[PDB]
């Protein structure tokens, strides 16, 4: 009886009537079984959404948007509140100055998009988009926690909703969240929106220009366990496109300290990292020097053992820092003073794979440039080692072509070959009629260094002669005319030695 | 040189 006649009063003509009706109906919603009557019944549910829509005074509104707001607490009441057209309506909504009125349609909308199907589609349509966003600048901590939550259900695994929040000016939005309140609760949600953009390759620039590499570092220390990990995979994700950045002598300092955890998580992430903002960087790589990064890094490939996800990282931050730079010869000869050496060549030996050999190859390379470890590198027996690798290499993979690990394997032993006791222990491996072969090779790099090597060994009669009777005559007149500078300028001094 | 390393292609 009651139903049939509250629709009806619900759109007359004259308000007072619809005004006051709404007032009603809206009493009845809190109660159960009134609810239930109210759901089952597909015109009452209609005619309350036109009305929070067309109204045009204040409680009317307030009363309509808090009656939908309790049918969506079940899901009888959600697919009513759906089939009758009610989320076009509720986003037009988000535009109102009223609080009330504002913070339930956001709730009811929230809702729907976790437990509705078809929600998302719709939501997209009215364009709940560009309105969230512009929200972001109230000052409702709460408010702010639950608009945020609903940015992400959206965003995740559609491209077209990245680009429009990215259009709309998210990214400098979100990062100032991050560096003025301190709710948690907000600071976490708000972190998983900025996750969820840091995987495409065009949002990702947008970030790291507002400042969002210093905003994240600020809650690397706090309490919270959730809000420390998201922060990290979000620093590892945009850490690619943030190497030319100015001011970051802050965050490395952290960075550095966090290498030290009971986390293995966290030092995984904080590895990695250091590896990527270390790149060509010479004011990166100097700071990280003084605050003792070479001693700290060190030591993190000792613990990690065999598990390639912390030492591949670890070891390619190692090789930026010894090169480039004021302070190259203080970090190749820091590794030496720190026990370092020993760890450095064992990696080379299996269980190990191709990407993580590759790296060490290129750290000996550099470490070999400074006097005081030639002796070291020796006796810790890399040479036989180096050979031996160069070897199956040669012939012949799990994403490393094999003339790189030669035209490196080659290179390691040109700079060692500068003491004459690695040249007598080289030499005696019968490695003379190979490091002739290569100079038939169509890549000039692996010219210069073949041709380098064997112009360090034969300034020794014995050697010298060995090499011109296996005919290294015939190739070497030939690399003479190259215009490479470089491999023609040691074509000359091995023929000029052996002669 | 220095080569960077796009970790969101690798997790």
């Amino acid at each position: 009886r009651a139903i049939p006649e509250l629709t009806k009063l619900l759109n007359d003509e004259d308000q007072v009537v619809v005004n006051k009706a709404a007032v009603m109906v809206h009493q009845l919603s809190k109660k159960e079984a009134s609810r239930h009557a109210i759901m089952r019944s597909p015109q009452m549910v209609s005619a309350i959404v036109r009305t929070m829509q067309n109204t045009n005074d204040v409680e009317t509104a307030r009363c309509t948007a808090g009656t939908l707001h309790n049918l969506s607490h079940h899901r009888e009441g959600l697919l009513a509140i759906f089939k009758s057209g009610g989320i076009p309506a509720l986003v037009k909504m988000l535009g109102s100055p009223v609080d009330s009125v504002l913070f339930y349609a956001i709730t009811t909308l929230h809702n729907l998009l976790l437990h509705q199907e078809g929600a998302k589609m719709a939501v997209r349509l009215a364009g709940g988009l560009q309105k969230m966003v512009a929200l972001l600048n109230k000052t409702n901590v709460k408010f702010l926690a639950i608009t945020t939550d609903c940015l992400q259900i959206l965003a995740y695994g559609n491209q077209e909703s990245k680009l429009i929040i990215l259009a709309s000016g998210g990214p400098q939005a979100l990062v100032n969240i991050m560096r003025t309140y301190t709710y948690e609760k907000l600071l976490w949600t708000t972190s998983r929106v900025l996750k969820v953009l840091s995987v495409c390759s065009s949002n990702k620039p947008a970030i790291v220009e507002a400042g969002g590499m210093q905003a994240l570092g600020l809650h690397l220390t706090d309490p919270s366990q959730r809000l420390v990990q998201n922060c990290l995979w979000t620093l590892r994700n945009l850490s690619d496109a943030a190497t030319k950045q100015e001011g970051m002598e802050g965050l490395l300092g952290t960075l550095v300290q966090l290498l030290g955890s009971d986390d293995i998580n966290v030092v995984t992430c904080a590895a990695g990292i250091l590896s990527n903002l270390t790149c060509n960087n010479y004011k990166n790589k100097m700071m990280v020097c003084q605050v003792g990064g070479i001693e700290a890094l060190v030591r993190t490939v000792l613990r990690a053992g065999d598990r390639e996800d912390i030492t591949e990282p670890a070891i390619c931050a190692l090789r930026h820092l010894t090169s480039r730079h004021q302070e190259a010869e203080m970090a190749q000869n820091a590794v030496r003073l720190h026990y370092g050496l020993p760890v450095v060549v064992k990696l080379l030996h299996p269980p190990s794979h191709w990407p993580l050999i590759k790296a060490t190859v290129g750290l000996i390379r550099n470490l070999a440039l400074c006097p005081a470890n030639h002796a070291p590198l020796r006796e810790q027996g890399a040479i036989p080692r180096l050979v031996q690798l160069l070897v199956r290499a040669h012939q012949d993979v799990e994403g490393v072509r094999m003339e790189e690990i030669v035209e490196g394997c080659t290179g390691a032993l040109h700079i060692l070959a500068r003491d004459v006791h690695n040249r007598i222990v080289i030499r005696g491996l019968n490695t003379i009629p190979l490091f002739v072969q290569l100079l038939y090779s169509p890549i000039e790099n692996i010219q210069r260094v073949a041709a380098g090597v064997l112009c360090e060994l034969a300034q020794d009669k014995e050697a010298a002669e060995a090499i011109e009777a296996e005919g290294a005559t015939a190739p070497l007149t030939e690399l003479l005319h190259s215009r490479n500078e470089g491999v023609a300028t040691y074509a000359a001094a091995v023929l000029f030695r052996m002669s | 040189l220095d080569t960077p390393i796009n970790y969101s292609l690798k997790y």
